[PDB]
RNA sequence: AAACUGCGAAUGGCUCAUUAAAUCAGUUAUGGUUCCUUUGGUCGCUCGUACUUGGAUAACUGUGGUAAUUCUAGAGCUAAUACAUGCCGACGGGCGCUGACCCCCUUCGCGGGGGGGAUGCGUGCAUUUAUCAGUGGUGACUCUAGAUAACCUCGGGCCGAUCGCACGCCGGCGGCGACGACCCAUUCGAACGUCUGCCCUAUCAACUUUCGAUGGUAGUCGCCGUGCCUACCAUGGUGACCACGGGUGACGGGGAAUCAGGGUUCGAUUCCGGAGAGGGAGCCUGAGAAACGGCUACCACAUCCAAGGAAGGCAGCAGGCGCGCAAAUU
């Protein structure tokens, strides 16, 4: 697919893609190295990140974002922006006078890289905290676990 | 040479102001008609324009070239010329002395 | 002082890497 | 004055946020440095911490790099032809980061010809003046001519860059923010990026 | 508040200074220096409250301005100078030397050391970095920078600085079986042998320490300071050897001391 | 003494108007920034008048103007760690790029090379941009260090024309300080983020999306991350788990009163954090202020005046009036 759907050229800023080509420099292939990094904390770089072609500067694996801070989990509830999803974290808040709990939830707008295709509503996502990416986004989707019902 | 003055209300004459009456300027460090009381302070002050007119309480004049006849107490007087050069280079330049 | 410190650290570094290379070679052999 | 705070912004729920303090100095903004092309005019700005920002107001020279040949040269900026953010920036000819410009190819061609024995361009196909054959052919020894011939084989230029050199101006992208550092530096467009920006410039006419 | 604060309230001061709640509104705000505000001991507190050499801050000022106090071998005339862990305070007029070392209660002790021990100190290396033509540099807990350190010295180790020259003489690695003090937290002032280190990537590592009396405790890796190689300290320990007694044992010892004394 | 210069005046003190995920508390992050000062390191690392350079200006002398102010104007001097210039060394070199030249081998059978070598250009560290390779470090860098090609701001970056004490030769050398300047080190911080938590109200049920509302791309601005602000694009974002609106005699917390176990009520108030200085707004200086015992304007109030003009900000300590049921010494 064409990765150049923007008014400006999309590229990985750390990759030089027009190193000089000559007869010896080209033998039936142009070649294009792919910048990717191994984020920490045991998270493995998805295969599509390594062998993909998308340009996403907020992607944890091939972009310019450092995963540091809280590592949370949520359930995907809305996928209707570009490269951003809304997940819902459900918890119980303890009211002490009644010695009981009440259901509460918080929505979280988190960045989803193009490396995670086939993400559905109800999927569980492990997200990691990064620097502010937009007005409301501060977490990047690190891992996707499909909801029970995969067959 | 006309070196300024004060109008009927005592406000000083400022060089750049090309009007006849008084104006209000936001003076700061490095301006005349203003001494700042703290670093970075600027004040709005009234200054008389530089053009000379018939509404000055006093006008200052500097005799640049002296005429034929001496003024009784302005040009025939003596001079004490207090103080002398303090920097070594200024001294050796005043007396045309060798570098060593 | 710069010259003396640089020379002394060069000596110490050379000795450190010699010991490291010896340990590496002896680990490889066994 | 110009404020970069967030409490004037609506909440993410759509709620309206009331102001609890007046504007702070560290939240300030400044007027844009609309860096036009012209004789060098740069204004120094005192910024937070006492440091200096170089608010360039006019520039006509930049340190642009030919990446494939690794040839960085100081070069006159002729024009600005494409701007991805706003089209009005090309109309007013404002130097900003990532704006596509036409720069002068002369220093690059001089280095190009000092690394001699490439395919013919304007070297003998557009200009045949003297005072430059003593830097093209000269009287070379065995070692020197052998080294130049060893350069010759791996010495080629993309046809797009070739016609750009023929026309006297090169397409470049400004990789520095002239309104902050005071320099309009960048790199010559090549490869697929050059094709992309040529197609974008063509589609604008 | 605009700009930095310049005052410290008496009640908001660090508790381990052991200041009253009636001898004024303010506590001496320690100057900026090699040690943190809440982990230091100002020179006025040491000279007046601890050693009783002065009864007022004016007398501390007189003592310090007569150039009688050396801190790590250098004369300090700043009465609010932040002196901290492992530092050496020399008073040559009275011919004494002290080391700033925590009690088991978490408070800097008046720990006199020999004049030959006052020639060195121990510093925990906070970071190591290569700069400016590849010269290695090391930054310790005294905010002192040492160029060309041994390529074996790493972060969390301990180095013995010669105060006269400022150069490194010896070092102790951070490893199990090594003696260490705790320099923060609940176990502050305790001494023991490192038994384990739980690595928590992206978070704080936890180090387990076993006392000389079989007691065990844990701290954060930033709260551990390697004191000696093996179970032998490289510095003289305070009266209690880092053994935190329970309240019952302390009461029993106090009662025994009362019986022996009266 | 005065004055120029440096520093502080951004702390403290007062008050609780605003403020309802705002502030604030606990937790965490800056690998997204700045940081006077202290402390430690760096500070002949640059191959291109110096046994000390220039012009002023205060204080002072003298002449003045205005009813009036911590208003100031001419004139005669004279200083610098103010201001502004600007070198000798180590400087012998050393390296990288360039290439007028000199002895030979494939049995010197064009061809293929094996080396030496003249003159020229560039060179610390900052900075800005492109490229290259892979010392030390992290959970993780597009980190650190290294290499190359160039750049290097009229408003221009550092690489000391400063000062004291003790001192001895044909002239040489040199102790201990003071002060100052880039930069690196989180010392004191500040700023902006993460997670969770806040009173009453539905006689407030849908709100936001025009003029940014949610996100994407490029930029501008900013100390930096960011719809922070622009341009283009997508149609998003929040809500009965109470969004949005309204009320609060609401600054938040530590905490206080009362209390069998639960709880109820309070917290303007000495500690921490925030905010404000009659109300708004905008700035200068500075490391740090949108400062008010700083300035500029407007709105309200208000002082002196010779009507031309000048000056103001007690929610600092006392004190006064007013207000009140309600609170002290000029």
């Amino acid at each position: 697919a064409d990765i150049q759907t923007e008014r400006a050229y999309q590229k990985q800023p750390t990759i030089f893609q027009n190193k000089k080509r000559v007869l010896l420099g080209e033998t039936g292939k142009e070649k294009l190295p792919r910048y990717y990094k191994n984020i920490g904390l045991g998270f493995k770089t998805p295969k599509e990140a390594i062998e993909g072609t998308y340009i996403d500067k907020k992607c944890p694996f091939t972009g310019n974002v450092s995963i540091r801070g809280r590592i949370l989990s949520g359930v995907v509830t809305k996928m209707k922006m570009q490269r951003t999803i809304v997940i819902r974290r459900d918890y119980l808040h303890y009211i002490r006078k009644y010695n009981r709990f009440e259901k509460r939830h918080k929505n979280m707008s988190v960045h989803l890289s193009p490396c995670f295709r086939d993400v559905q509503i109800g999927d569980i996502v492990t997200v990691g905290e990064c620097r502010p990416l937009s007005k409301t986004v501060r977490f990047n989707v690190l891992k996707v676990t499909k909801a029970a019902g995969t067959k | 040479r006309i070196s300024g003055g004060n109008d009927k209300q005592g406000f000083p004459m400022k060089q750049g102001v090309l009007t006849h009456g008084r104006v209000r300027l936001l003076l700061s460090k490095g301006h005349s008609c203003y001494r700042p009381r703290r670093t970075g302070e600027r004040k709005r002050k009234s200054v008389r324009g530089c053009i000379v007119d018939a509404n000055l309480s006093v006008l200052n004049l500097v005799i640049v070239k002296k005429g034929e006849k001496d003024i009784p107490g302005l040009t025939d007087t003596t001079v004490p010329r207090r103080l002398g050069p303090k920097r070594a280079s200024r001294i050796r330049k005043l007396f045309n002395l060798s570098k060593e | 002082k710069n010259k003396e410190e640089a020379a002394e650290y060069a000596k110490l570094l050379a000795k450190r890497m010699k010991e490291a290379r010896e340990k590496r070679q002896e680990q490889i052999a066994k | 004055g110009i404020s970069r705070d967030n409490w004037h912004k609506r909440r993410k729920t759509g709620g309206k946020r009331k102001p609890y303090h007046k504007k702070r100095k560290y939240e300030l903004g400044r007027p844009a440095a609309n860096t036009k092309i012209g004789p060098r005019r740069i204004h120094t700005v005192r910024v937070r911490g006492g440091n200096k920002k170089y608010r360039a107001l006019r520039l006509d020279v930049g340190n642009f790099s030919w990446g494939s040949e690794c040839c960085t040269r100081k070069t006159r900026i002729i024009d600005v032809v494409y701007n991805a953010s706003n089209n009005e920036l090309v109309r007013t000819k404002t130097l900003v980061k990532n704006c596509i410009v036409l720069i002068d190819s002369t220093p690059y061609r001089q280095w190009y010809e000092s690394h001699y024995a490439l395919p013919l361009g304007r070297k003998k196909g557009a200009k045949l003046t003297p005072e430059e054959e003593e830097i093209l052919n000269k009287k070379r020894s065995k070692k020197i001519q052998k080294k130049y011939d060893e350069r010759k084989k791996n010495a080629k230029i993309s046809s797009l860059l070739e016609e750009q050199f023929q026309q006297g101006k090169l397409l470049a992208c400004i990789a520095s923010r002239p309104g902050q550092c005071g320099r309009a530096d960048g790199y010559v467009l090549e490869g697929k990026e050059l094709e992309f920006y040529l197609r974008k410039i063509k589609a604008r006419k | 508040a605009r700009g930095p604060k310049k005052h410290l309230k008496r009640v908001a001061a660090p508790k381990h200074w052991m200041l009253d709640k009636l001898t004024g509104v303010f506590a001496p705000r320690p100057s900026t220096g090699p040690h943190k505000l809440r982990e230091c001991l100002p020179l006025i507190i040491f000279l007046r409250n601890r050693l009783k050499y002065a009864l007022t801050g004016d007398e501390v000022k007189k003592i310090c301005m007569q150039r009688f106090i050396k801190i790590d071998g250098k004369v300090r005339t700043d009465i609010t100078y932040p002196a901290g862990f492992m530092d050496v305070i020399s008073i040559d007029k009275t011919g004494e030397n002290f080391r700033l070392i925590y009690d088991t209660k978490g408070r800097f002790a008046v720990h006199r050391i020999t004049p030959e021990e006052a020639k060195y100190k121990l510093c925990k290396v906070r970071k190591i970095f290569v700069g400016t033509k590849g010269i290695p540099h090391l930054v310790t807990h005294d905010a002192r920078t040492i160029r060309y350190p041994d390529p074996l010295i790493k972060v969390n180790d301990t180095i013995q600085i010669d105060l006269e020259t400022g150069k490194i003489t010896d070092f102790i690695k951070f490893d199990t079986g090594n003696l260490c003090m705790v320099t923060g937290g609940a176990n502050l002032g305790r001494i023991g042998v490192i038994t384990n280190r739980e690595r928590h990537p992206g978070s704080f590592d936890v180090v387990h320490v076993k006392d000389a009396n079989g007691n065990s405790f844990a701290t954060r890796l930033s709260n551990i300071f390697v004191i000696g190689k093996g179970n032998k300290p490289w510095i003289s320990l305070p009266r209690g050897k880092g053994i935190r007694l329970t309240i019952a044992e302390e009461r029993d010892k106090r009662l025994a001391a009362k019986q022996s004394s009266g």
